[PDB]
């Protein structure tokens, strides 16, 4: 079926790995190199392509922020560059609506953007939306209900506990209830109509709290926590359960993978990457 | 222009 795929990342300088795993039988495929390594960027599926967003090419001989986009097709286990935004974006949140991707935030050098762009595949063009509210790199994003919601991050100054959300027939960012919990590089996705924040960093020590918030509800709440505290991890969704990928953790690379199954309240670890690496982009497809 | 020392992102474990 659908696998979980992973892009570059970090450990030691930023990295061009793309890899597959497939929890239905525990394995990892090694596939197609990234053109160009990264790390800090964000993965999202439109219509079957996986697209690696932003990052950066941080190694011994200089640091790049990206504005890069690229595409990969599983069926042809090639890599095709795309039009690149505005900025580069390290950092990067994004989020997918009506076959759209929304790229939040992230940072270009010492600048940490409020500015939002959104990306239309068959037009293979970016138009700027509506800034968010507030500066947000390392933010987590997701969808629900057709809306934009941007969670956490840090704005240049403070990590944040704060979260905004985007309506896009409206062209405009409202913020919401606060988490209970400062998260910069928190893993945020959607769950059963839920957004989820795993883990990040609430300006002393990495988390291994998690936290959901209801819109009906306007409530933020704690479910079970991770095994292994982390922050800069990627999060997906594999057949109704969370899955989390890496990260830091103020000593070491996790190459730990924890699965979340939203029908017991409880995390797993279920595999471990090839090796310890913060900062990948993640899509299932 | 100092040829400074790399520094640690707390969150990331980047040098930069």
């Amino acid at each position: 079926g659908r696998l979980i795929y992973t892009a570059g990342g970090y450990f030691r300088q930023s990295l061009s790995y793309l890899e597959a795993y497939n929890p239905s039988d525990g394995t990892w495929l090694r596939l197609a190199d990234l053109q160009v390594p990264r790390s800090g960027l964000a993965g999202c599926v439109v219509g079957g392509l996986l697209y690696a967003v932003g990052g950066r090419n941080n190694s011994p001989d200089g640091n790049t922020d990206s504005s890069a986009l690229d595409c990969y097709n599983p069926m042809t286990n090639q890599w095709s560059p795309c039009a690149p935004m505005s900025v580069p974006r390290n950092r990067i949140g994004v989020g997918v609506i009506d076959g759209h991707i929304y790229a939040v935030g992230g940072s270009h050098g010492c600048i940490h953007h409020n500015s939002v762009e959104r990306y239309e595949p068959e037009r293979d063009e970016w138009h700027l939306v509506a800034p968010m509210l507030t500066r947000r790199i390392g933010v987590g994003v997701a969808v629900l209900n057709r809306l934009l919601y941007a969670v956490g991050g840090f704005d240049g100054t403070n990590r944040l506990n704060s979260a905004e959300c985007y309506y896009p027939e409206r062209n405009e960012w409202r913020m919401i209830t606060a988490m209970n919990t400062i998260r910069s590089g928190a893993g945020v996705c959607v769950l059963h109509n839920c957004i989820y924040a795993a883990g990040g960093y609430d300006g002393q020590d990495q988390l291994n709290s998690v936290e959901r918030y209801d819109v009906e509800t306007e409530t933020w709440t704690f479910v079970a926590p991770m095994k292994h505290r982390r922050s800069a991890l990627g999060i997906t969704v594999h057949q109704g359960r969370i899955y989390v990928l890496g990260g830091y953790d103020g000593h070491t690379f996790l190459d730990s993978v924890e699965c979340y199954d939203p029908d017991t309240d409880t995390w797993s670890e279920v595999t471990r990457m090839t090796s310890g690496r913060s900062g990948v982009g993640v899509a299932v497809t | 222009a100092f040829f400074a020392q790399l520094q640690l992102d707390e969150e990331t474990g980047e040098f930069l």
